[PDB]
């Protein structure tokens, strides 16, 4: 909607999509042992 | 035409021979195993109401581990 | 950010005379957090009109190859010095001047000698015996290695992304190296 | 034969010498003197060494195989990327102990029919990566069945455009393409940048196919990879789309005579004398 | 990236896609 | 393995678990026959 709130993830892409692909397939495969889950914001809209 | 020299190939060590031990090499036939009331003074804890007829004897004989 | 990325810049070595390893160009950004649509749209539309000229700065300058930052660059791809070859005019006839010191005239000091017309002129190589392999210059190292703008980054499967980015890797043994 | 897991078995594991075992013919032609090169080198030994390769000859020496059949397999699991190279002498030894374990004439047969399968699977590995095909054809089709076979607009720009598509990963053996989630990609190379996103440029490009500021920056950089593989009458010459394939293609033409054109420039900058530092910034203002 | 995954059988053991980021706040 | 502890005025014991798979796999071919093989590694011992 504004591109510093896409920016800064207030609104926007989850962190399955604006993340780089790779990144995403590295912490499904690493999850129970080394969380990124909690490194990256999602916007959640209304 | 050279000689055929056929391949020398081993018996399996697993074979039928066998009388495979788990912690050694694989002895095959014809050895011999001993129960020998001796050794199950070495392991005590299983006999305390045993005589020298009815008796738990140990076969192993492994000098690494122990007694028991 | 993967439609417009920015730059991975390359960071060069000068002994090695490689490249040592790709970083994006965090240091050359332009700050529109506090624009508006008037403008965030069109510094984004100067992001990727740079792209675009590294693209084709690339396409222009860079030599075609596979692995990007090789380790050992051939001899034919290497800019070699080339020189003209070297004239030399040789002083004094040598046989000339055994034969009139053997009649007993003392030559000292020094066409050049007055009893010699003779005059022998030597033209040797230059350049090296062997052509020079191995490792780029500061100005090879300009020519190539344009910036790498690389679209979408690392979507792809593990081992296709660009690992020669990092300067810690390896090519001919695929890990990144450690203290020992 | 650089790359043959049995040709590599035999440099590390049969003797780098003539044995009368291996080389039978090739010592009895030595003993016997009927060599081309060097007849009499034979008579020219000592008893020790003369008498005992004689002795090899007339009865030779049984050996086995086992050894050279299993190193001949575990070389080519290393070749194959199914073992890691550290895993070499693991590996070896643990097929060692099993066809020890388990050793019969049918195990030593089903070795010998097992190193001429792994010769195959080798080689087949090898043709598979220069043509470059099976993993990209088997995950373009499956993108091309999420991507609707019928635009309204444009089908003749549509239809040649995906067939082009097929062209890249075809007449392009390192270029692949694979999913990642939701969407499909495009490397142009392995281990290399430009990858495009197919499930996000397709969804830029419909909607685009008949038009005649508004395109994604991997739909331009889509365009610009298909660019050498469509002709000018593979799309129209009107359509927005097909007005940007000609002038990528003239765009990818004007950067290979300006790449022969930068070769030129400063060659003849050097041998003319001027600054290094200057001739080489001046010479892409003239072409950039 | 299975090489990383444990494995459970033969399959790796694989997380979801979707949860890869967090979004809590102090209510919302 | 060397171990320290606490002194103590009485016989303790020390009781180290180390750790296996120890592991049994039934096999009934036939209507009345249970066979079972029993495998445990490190500290091996069974029909395996």
């Amino acid at each position: 909607m504004m591109p510093q709130w896409s920016y800064m993830h207030i609104s926007g892409q989850d962190a399955s999509e604006y993340l780089s692909p790779g990144l995403v397939q590295f912490a499904r495969a690493t999850e129970t042992y080394f969380s990124l889950n909690n490194k990256f914001r999602n916007p959640t809209v209304a | 035409d050279p000689p055929f020299v056929p391949p020398r190939y081993l018996r399996p060590t697993g074979g039928r021979n066998s009388i495979r031990y788990s912690e050694l090499a694989p002895l095959f036939d014809t050895t011999r195993v001993y129960l020998v009331d001796n050794k199950s003074t070495d392991v005590a804890s299983l006999n305390y109401q045993n005589d020298h007829s009815n008796f738990l004897t140990t076969v192993i004989q492994n000098n690494d581990y122990s007694p028991g | 950010s993967k439609e417009i990325p920015t730059p991975y810049m390359w960071s060069y070595q000068p002994q090695m005379g490689l490249a040592a390893g790709a970083a994006q160009d965090y240091s050359t950004r332009i700050n529109y957090m506090s624009a508006g649509p008037h403008m965030i749209s069109r510094v984004n539309g100067i992001r990727a009109h740079r792209n675009r000229i590294l693209l084709e700065q690339a396409a222009i300058t860079t030599t075609p190859r596979n692995n990007l930052n090789p380790r050992s660059w051939p001899a034919a791809l290497v800019y070699q010095e080339s020189p003209a070859p070297t004239t030399v005019v040789l002083p004094r006839d040598a046989q000339a001047e055994v034969q009139m010191t053997n009649s007993g005239a003392q030559l000292a000091g020094g066409g050049r000698p007055s009893f010699t017309p003779r005059q022998a002129i030597l033209t040797l190589q230059t350049s090296s015996s062997e052509p020079r392999s191995g490792g780029i210059g500061t100005l090879q190292f300009i020519e190539e290695f344009v910036p790498s703008v690389y679209f979408n980054p690392f979507s792809g499967p593990p081992g296709h992304y660009p690992d020669q980015f990092i300067p810690n890797f390896d090519a001919v043994k695929d890990s990144a190296d450690g203290y020992d | 034969d650089a790359t043959d897991p049995a040709v590599r078995a035999a440099l590390q594991s049969q003797p780098s010498g003539l044995n009368s075992t291996d080389d039978w013919r090739q010592v009895m032609d030595r003993i016997m003197s009927l060599t081309a090169r060097n007849p009499d080198a034979f008579r020219q030994q000592p008893q020790a060494n003369r008498l005992s390769a004689i002795l090899e000859a007339v009865v030779p020496a049984r050996a086995n195989p086992t050894h050279e059949k299993v190193l001949a397999i575990v070389n080519a699991l290393a070749e194959n990327r199914a073992i890691r190279p550290d895993e070499a002498g693991l590996v070896y030894d643990a097929l060692l102990q099993r066809v020890a374990r388990y050793n019969s004439g049918n195990v030593q047969t089903n070795l010998d029919r097992l190193v001429g399968d792994v010769r195959e699977a080798v080689a087949q590995r090898e043709r598979a990566q220069q043509q470059g095909n099976l993993g990209s054809m088997v995950a373009l089709n499956a993108f091309l069945s999420t991507q609707p076979a019928n635009v309204p607009r444009g089908q003749e720009d549509y239809t040649n455009f995906v067939s082009a598509l097929r062209l890249m990963v075809t007449e392009t053996p390192q270029s692949e393409v694979y999913q990642s989630g939701p969407d499909y990609f495009f490397q142009t190379s392995r281990q290399g940048l430009q990858t495009v996103n197919l499930s996000q440029a397709f969804k830029n490009l419909q909607g685009l196919w008949g038009v005649r500021s508004l395109l994604t920056p991997n739909s331009r950089l889509l365009l610009l990879l298909i660019a050498p593989f469509t002709d000018s009458g593979s799309v129209s010459r009107d359509t927005y789309l097909g007005h940007l394939l000609t002038l990528y293609r003239e765009a990818i033409g004007q950067a290979h005579v300006d790449e022969h054109t930068f070769q030129e420039i400063t060659s003849v900058s050097r041998a003319l004398g001027q600054e290094d530092t200057g001739s080489l910034e001046a010479t892409l203002n003239y072409l950039l | 990236f299975a090489s990383l995954a444990p494995r459970h059988g033969s399959r790796p053991f694989m997380g979801n896609w979707q949860d890869i980021g967090t979004s809590n706040m102090s209510g919302g | 393995m060397t171990f320290e502890v606490d002194p103590m005025d009485e016989p303790t014991l020390l009781y180290v678990l180390f750790e296996v798979f120890d592991v049994v796999r039934v096999h009934r071919p036939h209507r009345g026959v249970i066979e079972t093989v029993y495998l445990r590694t490190p500290f091996s011992a069974g029909n395996a």
